[PDB]
């Protein structure tokens, strides 16, 4: 799956301004840009707090946290029939595409992704912490 | 016993009877003698005099405070302080514990066992509340037959 | 590698929590990163040396302040009418009433009156002048310096001891029982005999005349010839004044029992014999285990061989020697369990059998010294139980402990928790119902309708000790028992005179209020034991969450799912039982201070009539004794209790401030600090200032700890103030 | 009562003890 | 509002109240302050003499203060208050 | 595989809520590779409110 | 940061992914259930640690399990 | 106010008789709570201000209080019916 490229020419929803937006974490650490294609001019609830008029075409919204992108994204996936993707933008200029990684949402299964962080045992077959004293490994990562 | 005089010969216990009627007699001085609130204080005085003559006649032990103290060791003089009303209590408390245990067995073998605890089946309840009268013969009878206790293989146990 | 350097996972935290948790994970050495066995035991060994140095540098400054700013000689001339001075006060915030009001004990300036019983202790032991206390302070400065040198030395790689030396339990027990408990109590006996007994008898024995001042008229002749009774030949009479030669005897090791009749305190000849006895028996008990010489015991085979053959204990104690020896938290929990049971045995035996001269007469000092060891013992016992929980998470191996007694505690842990729950519920309904019933009967004008239960079991034990007040007359109160006739020529002439006296605190006359508050005490110990046994045995897991061991010891929660898992951890059971030890020891020291505050001014009938119901506790104890507490400073003026009136209010701040952390929880404050971060990042002239730590709210475990510590500081300061202001302002 | 020069002896011996406390805290760091 | 040519203008890196004026004083005022505050520049040097100078200046007037200046050096000026039980 | 459909089993899984509890088997998966094929229904819910859980045949015995 | 572990008791009910608010979990193919899918946590560095997946897991005991470990600016949920 | 009060006694002179409108039953020692409120009456001294409210309403007798009580019961039945 070829990841989508951030166009940086699509415009923003009509928003009057909020104080819940980008603080200095955007300036020095990261900020998140969510891009989605709209059928028409609607009104959505801003995850920073407030309401904005979303455009009739593609939209770009700048968010500070990854949880704000899913809270917006699941809002416009259930109330609206809008497919969305978001990115992670760093202050040096690198845009890191984040979701969906295979192009299909993680609720649906894809053959391309692999199992990572999966234990072949259960919780009751995890080892006791007394027999794993003074090691980098712990009771669940082995 | 335990350095306590009997309350019938205690000078402090008779002092508390004297200063309790005198408190109630001074309350009676500001009422008419045939008035309705004066009949309540006159009934209070006769309730007080009945109380002090009952405590001294039961062999109660009074300390230096003039107050009746209970000996709960199991003394042959002092059975009605703890042993006699304790056996009266445990019979009644075991009655509560036996008819609540027998109700849960009677509703566990039902179609909807959780609707019979918010809505208690009174014909099922009242037919075993009578049966809780003879409960030491039915608790130790279930203890000897093994029906009182459950084996630990059928008991939900949290893991180590 | 930022602060904290011992944990790599906290160094990458960009928030304030990195600053916080590095303070609180500082001594949890086994949870550190890149961390081994040898570094664990050597860092613990040097931390022990630093602890010893802190204790000795503490005692040095508590000796230096008595020798420098305290009137120890003036208290030695008259210990009944001179207040013992702790240290001078240099406060720039005093006005002239505060300087003129804190000047006590005949001092030249504002001083603090010592309620720690160090004057009574140092007087009884032999220290008389300020120069002796100064020499002791310099000597313990040298001892703490030597312990710092030894702590630095054992971290050097030439003198690093291996873990096999650290886990040598047999040699440690032999040299602890022989050396720490035996040669130190025999050293003591050599002090008490050489110095403290002749300083009680007026002879000035110091280091310059140690080899010339003979402690007995015939010294070390009758010791080696077998006739030890020469050392009990001429005891101190009842006309003996303490510190003076008149009325004194020559015997160094007596067995009189009871009290010195002028000080109402134990005899130094008895405490010398006591230490020669707990010195012979500890040096003999220190030759028990096998170290290097063929004879002795292996404790592994003692624990292996102690299996009942009926299988009621399973495998018995098989595998427990490696379980204790490998787990530092098992040894620390055992040490704190024993230490709490003996810090409470300290508290119970220094008020009833005062060991130091003129300590029984100084009332608020005795009150402080009971409350001290009962709070330090209710935090040491809870630390023992918390360390049992930490052992069950990070140190208990179920494979090594297979069907032994320790595994069988986990096998029937619901029976233990449910029966502690039944006992706590029994004590709570019964104690609350009887106190509320007695409250209703005093409210309804009828004191005679109370359920008052004479505590005839403990009164029978007091009559078994020799109290003729109750007239049980079984043994040691009747002359027909063999125990009395075996004791009436040996120790009982002192003991019966001490226990039949009604002015002392030796086995006080107890009543129905004592019965009721002893069930309050049993409620407190049973419910604290309930929460702590529940934390220790549900430490690895439970039916709500079976993998509590894999989340560590002090994890916050497990989420709102499965009903809700707040305070599920074993640290949270320790947290909830710190409130229960505070309530327990609050009840204990309320009972102590009110049983004694009515004894000391004479009217024990106030306690005998008022302790049976809680309005007597509120009115005649909490309200009546606080009369001169909160009047320590007024609009009209301020008294000498004013610092105790501020420290009382101060406690009501900090305790209530703990409620802010114990009621309000994290995410309110996290959104509040989010708004504060926006406000700082948008304010002109203040946006220029940055934070490097991201401001976050206090985390959930940290919130419970901060509220618990505030609760504890307020609780110990409200009672330290009330207790040291309602006995020292109204002496008696 | 203790003298003026004895306070100087105590303050040096506490400063020597404070150095040895500083030396252990450096070794506990390493 | 995302540009990919100016990353600072699309993230909030704005000098909201700054000014680009080079100078507004004169040379006589500027040379006086840098001469006097020239030994106060280095952070490691300034932290040394502020701790050492600050410890001396609180110990001087803590000790040379009089009775009217501070009440703790005035001492008691009346008879001491005797406590209960003759203590 | 499995003991029987519609049978009474007792759970031997330590970390389940229904350990040493009577349960009714409603479905056993006969597909190979399934770790926990036996679906057991219980009369009582857990703290999550569900009564349906999947166990292996090694974690159940017939009672 | 946080370590999210999936165990073999999972039935592939997908509701741990649907409850995830920071897109940590995804459904990969598997052969141990009727649904023939198990969860996995590739973006476990983005995990706040909220345990919404553990609240939505119907398996007793839980198949998804979140262990709160080292916490960074992802797992603290900050915007400043 | 109609049956268990001293409202006529309080209304005769209210500067010495305390307002009381609750009589307890003499059962378990709680009859001491029926205190000397004045006017030859024993009961709990009320602090709800109903006596001064009825004095401001012009209520002179306890028959008017009983009529207002049964009228309020009629209105309570009307609110239940509505
Ligand atoms: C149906 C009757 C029934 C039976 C026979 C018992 C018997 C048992 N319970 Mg109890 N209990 C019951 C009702 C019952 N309970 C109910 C209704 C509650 C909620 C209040 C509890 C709450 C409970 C606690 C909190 C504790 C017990 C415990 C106990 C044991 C000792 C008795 C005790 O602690 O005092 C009784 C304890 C009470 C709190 C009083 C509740 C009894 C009510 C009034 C009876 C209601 C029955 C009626 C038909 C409805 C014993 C195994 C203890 C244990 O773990 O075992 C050792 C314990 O810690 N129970
Ligand atoms: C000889 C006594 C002794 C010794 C050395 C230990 C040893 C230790 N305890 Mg323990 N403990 C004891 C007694 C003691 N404790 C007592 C007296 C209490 C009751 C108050 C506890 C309660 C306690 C809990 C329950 C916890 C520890 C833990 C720890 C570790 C230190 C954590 C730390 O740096 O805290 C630093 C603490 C602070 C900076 C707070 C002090 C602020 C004051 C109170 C104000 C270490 C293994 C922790 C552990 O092992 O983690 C798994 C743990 O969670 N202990
Ligand atoms: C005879 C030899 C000898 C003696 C004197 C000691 C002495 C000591 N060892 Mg040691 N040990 C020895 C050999 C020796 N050991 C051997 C051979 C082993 C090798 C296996 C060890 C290995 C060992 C370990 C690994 C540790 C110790 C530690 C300690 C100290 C115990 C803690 C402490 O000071 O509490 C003092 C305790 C007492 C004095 C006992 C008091 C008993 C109760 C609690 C009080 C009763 C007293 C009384 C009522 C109070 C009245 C006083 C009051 C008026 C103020 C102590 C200095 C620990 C330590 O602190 O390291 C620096 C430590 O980490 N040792
Ligand atoms: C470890 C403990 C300790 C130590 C260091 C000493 C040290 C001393 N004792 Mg001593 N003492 C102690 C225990 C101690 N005592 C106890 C246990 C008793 C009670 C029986 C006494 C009672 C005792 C007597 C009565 C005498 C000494 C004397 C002596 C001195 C020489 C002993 C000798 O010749 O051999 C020496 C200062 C002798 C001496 O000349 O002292 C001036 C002397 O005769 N001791
Ligand atoms: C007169 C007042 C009275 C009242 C109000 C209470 C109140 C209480 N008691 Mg108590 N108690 C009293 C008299 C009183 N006690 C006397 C005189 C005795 C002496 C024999 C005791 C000894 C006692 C026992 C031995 C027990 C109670 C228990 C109970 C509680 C629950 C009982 C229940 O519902 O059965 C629940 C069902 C049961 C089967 C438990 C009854 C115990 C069986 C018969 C054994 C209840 C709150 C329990 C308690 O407080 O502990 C938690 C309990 O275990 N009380
Ligand atoms: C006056 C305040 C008070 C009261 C009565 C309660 C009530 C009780 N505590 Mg405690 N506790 C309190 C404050 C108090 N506690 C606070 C401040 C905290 C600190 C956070 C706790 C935390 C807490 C924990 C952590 C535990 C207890 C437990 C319990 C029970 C103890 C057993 C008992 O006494 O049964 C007698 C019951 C009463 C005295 C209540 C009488 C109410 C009557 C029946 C109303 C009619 C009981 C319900 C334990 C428990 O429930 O296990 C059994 C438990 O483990 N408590
Ligand atoms: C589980 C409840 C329990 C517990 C923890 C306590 C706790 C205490 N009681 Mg006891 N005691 C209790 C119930 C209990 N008692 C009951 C039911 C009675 C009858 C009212 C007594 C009557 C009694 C007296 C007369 C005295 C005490 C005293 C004491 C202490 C010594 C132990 C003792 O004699 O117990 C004996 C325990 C029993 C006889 C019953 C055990 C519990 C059964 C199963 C219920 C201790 C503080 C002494 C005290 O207060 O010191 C000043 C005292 O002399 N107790
Ligand atoms: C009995 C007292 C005691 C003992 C023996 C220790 C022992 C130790 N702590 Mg300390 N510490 C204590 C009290 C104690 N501390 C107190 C008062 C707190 C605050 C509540 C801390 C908080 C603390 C932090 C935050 C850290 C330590 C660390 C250390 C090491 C010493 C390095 C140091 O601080 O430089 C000594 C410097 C001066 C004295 C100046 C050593 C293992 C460090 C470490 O690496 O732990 C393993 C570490 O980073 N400690
Ligand atoms: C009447 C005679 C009663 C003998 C019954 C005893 C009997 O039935 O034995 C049962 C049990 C012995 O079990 P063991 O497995 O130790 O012994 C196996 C037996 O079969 C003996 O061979 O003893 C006890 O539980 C001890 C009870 C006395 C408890 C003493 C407590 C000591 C407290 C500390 C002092
Ligand atoms: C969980 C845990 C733990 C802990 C626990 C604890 C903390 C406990 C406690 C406990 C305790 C803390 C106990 C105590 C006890 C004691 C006792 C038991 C005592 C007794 C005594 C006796 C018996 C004696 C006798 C006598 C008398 C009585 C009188 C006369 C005299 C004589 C001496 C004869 C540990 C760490 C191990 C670890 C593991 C887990
Ligand atoms: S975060 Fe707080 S409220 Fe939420 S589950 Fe944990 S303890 Fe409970
Ligand atoms: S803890 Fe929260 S963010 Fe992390 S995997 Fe679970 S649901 Fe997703
Ligand atoms: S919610 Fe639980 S059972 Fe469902 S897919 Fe996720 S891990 Fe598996």
């Amino acid at each position: 799956f070829t990841p989508p490229t951030l166009n940086a020419d699509t415009p923003a929803p009509i928003f009057g301004g909020s104080t819940g937006g980008l603080l200095r974490k955007a300036q020095v650490e990261e900020f998140y840009v969510i891009t989605w294609e709209s059928p028409k001019e609607q009104i959505f609830e801003m995850p920073t707090g407030g309401a904005a008029i979303m455009r009739s075409g593609p939209n770009l919204l700048k968010l500070a946290r990854k949880e704000q992108c899913l809270a917006l994204g699941a809002r416009l996936r259930t109330k609206f029939k809008i497919q969305y993707q978001f990115y992670r933008v760093f202050p040096n200029g690198e845009v890191q595409y984040l979701h969906p990684k295979d192009g299909v949402y993680p609720e649906k299964v894809n053959a391309g992704r692999t199992a990572v962080g999966v234990n072949n045992r259960s919780i009751g077959q995890n080892a006791n912490p007394a027999e794993l004293k003074f090691a980098h490994k712990q009771a669940y990562d082995l | 016993v335990a350095g306590l005089t009997p309350c019938k010969e205690s000078k402090g216990f008779a002092k508390r009877q004297k200063q309790e009627i005198k408190k109630l007699e001074g309350r009676l001085k500001l009422y008419a003698p045939d008035s309705a609130p004066a009949l309540a204080i006159n009934a209070t005085i006769e309730k007080t005099k009945r109380r002090f003559e009952f405590y001294g006649n039961q062999g109660l032990l009074c300390g230096t405070d003039g107050l009746p103290h209970l000996i709960v060791d199991g003394d042959q003089a002092h059975l009605g302080e703890f042993v006699y009303p304790g056996l009266v209590f445990l019979y009644i408390a075991g009655w509560i514990g036996w008819v609540g245990r027998a109700y849960l067995i009677d509703v566990r073998t039902s179609k909807k066992p959780t609707e019979k605890e918010i809505i208690i089946d009174v014909p099922l309840a009242l037919r075993i509340m009578s049966k809780g009268l003879t409960w030491p013969v039915a608790a130790i009878g279930e203890l000897r037959s093994g029906k009182l206790v459950e084996k630990s293989s059928n008991i939900t146990v949290s893991p180590r | 590698s930022r602060f904290p350097k011992f944990s790599r996972g906290l160094s990458q935290d960009p928030t304030t929590r990195r600053i916080w948790f590095g303070i609180a994970t500082a001594h949890d050495f086994e949870s550190h990163d890149d961390m081994t066995e040898e570094r664990l035991y050597q860092k613990i060994f040097a931390s022990h040396f630093g602890q010893l140095a802190i204790i000795f540098l503490w005692t040095s400054g508590n000796l230096f302040h008595v020798a420098w700013q305290g009137n120890f000689e003036a208290w030695g001339q008259d210990p009944l009418h001179v207040r013992p001075i702790a240290h001078a006060i240099w406060d720039p915030h005093f006005g002239q009433p505060a300087v003129e009001a804190f000047t006590r004990g005949g001092a030249s300036g504002p001083v603090n009156i010592a309620y720690s019983g160090v004057y009574q202790w140092w007087y009884t032991i032999g220290l008389r002048t300020n120069q002796d206390l100064y020499g002791g302070s310099i000597f313990l400065l040298f001892v703490s310096a030597l312990f710092l040198i030894a702590g630095w030395l054992h971290l050097q790689p030439k003198w690093k001891p291996s873990v096999s030396w650290f886990k040598n339990a047999e040699s440690r027990l032999n040299h602890h029982l022989s050396g720490l408990f035996g040669v130190s109590s025999l050293a003591w006996t050599g002090h008490l005999v050489h110095v403290a007994i002749p300083e009680s008898r007026g002879e000035h024995v110091r280091w310059n005349n140690l080899l010339t001042a003979l402690p007995h008229p015939q010294g070390l002749g009758p010791f080696f010839a077998g006739q030890w009774n020469v050392y009990a030949q001429n005891p101190d009479s009842n006309s003996h004044l303490f510190g003076t030669s008149e009325g004194a005897g020559t015997a160094i090791l007596t067995f009189l029992g009871g009290f010195h009749p002028q000080t109402q305190s134990l005899w130094l000849t008895d405490m010398a014999h006591h230490h020669l006895a707990i010195a012979v028996i500890f040096i003999i008990a220190g030759h028990m285990y096998r170290t290097n010489f063929g004879i002795g015991h292996s404790m592994k085979e003692i624990l292996e061989a102690h299996t009942p053959p009926g299988g009621r204990l399973g495998r018995g104690h098989k595998g427990l020697y490696d379980t204790i020896n490998n787990s530092l938290h098992f040894q620390l929990g055992l040490a704190l369990a024993s230490l709490g049971v003996i810090t409470s045995l300290v508290a119970q035996h220094m008020y009833s059998l005062p060991p130091y001269a003129f300590l029984a007469q100084d009332f608020t000092t005795q009150a402080a010294l009971y409350t001290h060891h009962q709070y330090i013992a209710g935090f040491i016992m809870t630390g023992a139980f918390a360390h049992g929980a930490i052992f069950f998470i990070r140190d208990y191996n179920p494979e090594q402990n297979k069907d032994n007694v320790l595994a069988r505690m986990l096998e029937h842990k619901e029976a233990i928790i449910s029966h502690l729950s039944w006992a706590s519920l029994f004590l709570g309904f019964h104690t609350l119902g009887l106190y509320v019933h007695n409250d209703v009967m005093l409210a309804f004008g009828t004191p005679e309708k109370q359920i008052l239960i004479e505590p005839v079991f403990a009164q029978w034990i007091q009559s078994a000790h020799g109290k003729a007040l109750y007239g049980f007359d079984v043994l040691l109160s009747s002359a027909d028992s063999p125990a009395f006739n075996a004791g009436q020529t040996l120790w009982l002439p002192g003991w019966l005179d001490a226990i039949n006296n009604n002015s002392n605190s030796l086995f006080l006359t107890i009543g129905p209020g004592d019965f009721l508050v002893h069930h309050a005490i049993a409620l407190g110990l049973h419910t604290t034991t309930l929460i702590l046994v529940k934390g220790a045995l549900d430490a690895r897991g439970s039916k709500l969450m079976p993998d509590k061991k894999e989340f560590g010891y002090s994890f916050p929660c497990d989420g709102p799912g499965r009903g809700g898992t707040c305070d599920i951890s074993a640290w949270d059971a320790f947290y909830l039982a710190v409130f229960w030890m505070l309530n327990t020891i609050g009840w204990v020291t309320f009972y102590w201070h009110w049983k004694h505050i009515t004894l000391w001014q004479g009217n024990v009938a106030q306690f005998n009539e008022s302790s049976t119901y809680l309005m007597g506790w509120l009115r005649d104890y909490l309200w009546l004794n606080s009369s001169q507490l909160i009047n320590g400073y007024n609009p009209f003026g301020m008294n000498s209790l004013s610092v105790w009136a501020w420290m009382f209010l101060f406690g009501h701040l900090v305790w209530a401030t703990g409620f802010m952390f114990l009621i309000s929880w994290r995410g309110y404050w996290q959104e509040l600090i989010e708004t504060l971060a926006w406000a700082h990042e948008r304010t002109p002239l203040a946006n220029l200032v940055r934070w490097k730590d991201k401001p976050v709210a206090l985390s959930i475990v940290q919130a419970r700890l901060v509220g618990l510590a505030h609760f504890s500081v307020g609780y110990i300061f409200t009672y330290a103030a009330f207790l040291i202001a309602s006995t020292s302002g109204k002496f008696g | 009562s203790i003298s003026d020069s004895q306070i100087i002896v105590a303050l040096v011996s506490a400063f020597i003890t404070g150095i040895l406390a500083l030396r252990l805290g450096k070794s506990l760091y390493q | 509002y995302f540009d990919l040519g100016e990353i600072d203008n699309t993230t909030g890196n704005w000098d909201l109240y700054g000014n680009d004026d080079p100078n507004r004083y004169n040379g006589f005022q500027n040379k006086f302050f840098e001469t006097f505050a020239g030994a106060f520049t280095k952070r490691g040097l300034l932290l040394k003499f502020l701790v050492l100078g600050g410890a001396t200046t609180i110990g001087y007037l803590g000790s040379t203060s009089s009775g009217d200046l501070l009440a703790i050096k005035n001492g008691p000026k009346q008879a001491p208050i005797m406590g209960p039980r003759g203590r | 595989i499995g003991p029987k459909r519609g049978s009474i089993v007792k759970v031997l899984r330590r970390e389940s809520y229904w350990f040493n509890d009577t349960g009714k088997v409603v479905a056993v998966d006969q597909a190979p590779g399934v770790r926990y094929p036996v679906v057991v229904r219980f009369d009582k819910v857990n703290y999550a409110g569900v009564s349906t859980n999947n166990y292996s045949p090694d974690e159940l015995e017939q009672s | 940061a946080h370590s999210v572990k999936i165990y073999d008791t999972c039935i592939g009910c997908t509701q741990c992914v649907r409850a995830c608010p920071t897109d940590v979990l995804e459904m990969v193919p598997w052969d141990g259930c009727k649904a023939s899918q198990i969860a996995s946590a590739p973006r476990t560095e983005d995990c706040v640690g909220c345990k919404r997946c553990e609240s939505a897991c119907p398996t007793d005991f839980l198949s998804v399990r979140v262990y709160l470990g080292a916490e960074t600016t992802r797992s603290m949920g900050l915007a400043y | 106010g109609a049956r268990f009060s001293n409202y006529e006694a309080w209304l005769s002179d209210p500067t010495h008789i305390k307002p009381s409108a609750q009589v307890v039953w003499p059962i378990v020692g709680q009859k001491i709570l029926n205190g000397d409120v004045g006017g030859g009456f024993q009961g709990i001294q009320i602090t709800s201000g109903f006596f001064q409210l009825w004095r401001a309403s012009g209520i002179t007798s306890e028959l008017q209080l009983y009529t207002t009580a049964i009228g309020g019961l009629i209105f309570a039945a009307l609110m239940l019916f509505a």
